[PDB]
């Protein structure tokens, strides 16, 4: 053992050595080695250490803190996904802290129940318009309801013929009241046809 | 870097008695360094850095500080155990949602002495009646003797007395008496399952007064056709379809049935149940080929009579 540690005084080599102590089941001592590696190699190689170190030490608050220290890319997301289910929203805030990332959070929030997801999009708005259209429209369909309809107007006005079909649908949805706004919507989409045709 | 175990601890302890009074961020970082340097048994500052950061999380508002009280208490629990529970009790009380948050934490603390903790959490006429039936009679009775006191309460309290009395007609009657104060039919159907039980139930339903009468009619019919028709006449008048289904299960099924169908048609194009009940009455007749052919004759007879009726 000491004969081996003499090497530690002086990465593949690192993981190998930690695997030695793991074979001897020194456990905690082994985790220390991963402490000594990561102080060296910085956010690049250190990740290569750190992914196995996490998977292992979790397998054995402490690890939570360790990711906390760690955080200063996808690894953060796997890790956060782990922590929430072994506070959840807190994790979603962390992922929030790019389109694919936005898509994920929304999924996990839906897993915590529906209500957040409509909420998530508002965060989402700030190619992305295609995604806000992907979720905002769904929220409008699901639909506070007056704020949601006015939001449907705010989103339809937020920024394409299918989208014209969308605004036309929103106008048509009214029981003889979404006509004027509907014709205005088709007019705006026509204006988009004008700006599009104007393009060289 | 000079490979000092003890001198570094002297420096670190001699620094962290004055230097955090401002605050303790670099103190926590040097705690992480001391836990790291010890690695390259010795996870003492792991707890001290986490507990200091937990308390360091500012309490703003009431629910925010009470939410943090759930975090640091769980951190203290896993790792003055009574004074941390007392300071946790004042944080939750000093914050609508804390009644459901603390109760959990409070119970856990108490479990981890029992008489004093229960009186603090419980701190109205029906609640005292619920306590006297399942307090002295540890987990479940006392582990739902304070959680229960705070929609399915009359149903759960009736199941609690039935379990406590049996280990009985004294506890079941207390549930049956509290069922009357729709709800009484649930306690009636349960007490009978354990024939007075079959009857009491019937009597109750009768006295009271579409789903409620369907349960009492199906129970008196399954036990072993006279009172099934009597319950149908004083309930069915879904309800029209139920009276047809009652006549199918319970000699004069075709005549009376058809009469009723026609009457319903006249009392409101809407003759789809007369051709359907006649086709099922023909197919249900005992005879295959002869049984199926008879069902076609009975079904077509209703269709011909229905198609020639305005």
């Amino acid at each position: 053992r000491k004969l081996e540690r003499a090497r530690d005084l002086f990465d593949g080599c690192p993981p190998k050595y930690a695997k030695t102590l793991y074979l001897l089941y020194a456990q905690l001592e082994e985790e220390w080695g991963l402490a000594r590696h990561a102080m060296a190699v910085y956010e690049r190689a250190t990740r290569a250490v750190e992914p196995a170190q996490q998977y292992d030490m979790f397998n054995i608050i402490y690890g939570v803190t360790h990711t906390r220290g760690i955080y200063q890319h996808a690894r953060e997301m796997c890790l956060r996904f782990a922590d929430m289910e072994c506070g959840e929203i807190d994790r979603a805030r962390a992922i929030y802290s790019t389109w694919k990332d936005f898509e994920v959070r929304h999924g996990n929030e839906d897993t915590i129940k529906e209500m957040l997801r409509i909420r998530r999009s508002v965060q989402a708005t700030y190619f992305m318009a295609s995604q806000m259209l992907k979720v905002s429209g769904s929220a409008t369909g699901t639909v506070a309801p007056g704020q949601s309809g006015m939001d449907d107007m705010k989103l339809l006005e937020q920024r394409l013929a299918a989208e014209a079909e969308r605004d036309q649908p929103l106008r048509a949805q009214s029981k003889i009241l979404f006509v004027r706004s509907d014709a205005s919507r088709e007019e705006l989409a026509e204006l988009a046809q004008q700006v599009n045709p104007e393009e060289i | 870097n000079q490979k000092e175990f003890e001198r570094v601890r002297v420096i670190y302890k001699y620094a962290l008695d004055r230097i955090s009074k401002q605050e303790l961020f670099k103190n926590y970082t040097i705690f992480e360094k001391k836990f790291g340097d010890r690695r390259g048994k010795r996870r003492f500052q792991y707890e001290e850095e986490v507990k200091a950061n937990p308390h360091n999380y500012d309490a703003w508002f009431d629910y925010l500080r009470l939410v943090e009280s759930d975090a640091e208490a769980e951190a203290v629990r896993e790792v003055n155990v009574p004074p941390i529970q007392e300071k946790r009790h004042w944080k939750r009380y000093i914050y609508n949602y804390a009644l459901y948050e603390e109760l959990e934490a409070k119970d856990p603390e108490r479990t981890r002495q029992a008489s004093l903790e229960l009186i603090p959490h419980k701190k109205a006429k029906m609640w005292i009646l619920y306590a006297q039936f399942e307090i002295r009679q540890s987990l479940a009775r006392r582990a739902l003797g304070t959680s229960i006191g705070k929609l399915f309460k009359v149903y759960i309290e009736l199941e609690l007395q039935l379990r406590e009395f049996d280990r009985k007609f004294l506890e079941f009657g207390p549930e049956n008496c509290t069922s009357w104060i729709e709800l009484e039919t649930i306690l009636g159907d349960i007490d009978r399952a354990r024939l007075a039980i079959s009857q009491p139930r019937l009597d109750m339903p009768e006295v009271l007064w579409i789903d409620f009468e369907i349960e009492q009619e199906e129970t008196e019919r399954t036990r072993n056709y006279r009172r099934l028709l009597q319950r149908t006449q004083h309930v069915k008048v879904f309800e029209l379809s139920s009276g047809k289904e009652g006549s199918l299960t319970k000699n004069k099924t075709m005549r009376n049935c058809e009469e009723k169908e026609e009457r319903l048609m006249l009392l409101e194009s809407f003759e789809e149940e007369f051709g359907t009940a006649s086709d099922k009455e023909r197919v249900d007749k005992l005879m295959e080929k002869v049984k199926k052919r008879r069902k076609v004759q009975t079904d077509d007879g209703s269709d011909a009579g229905w198609e020639e009726y305005f």
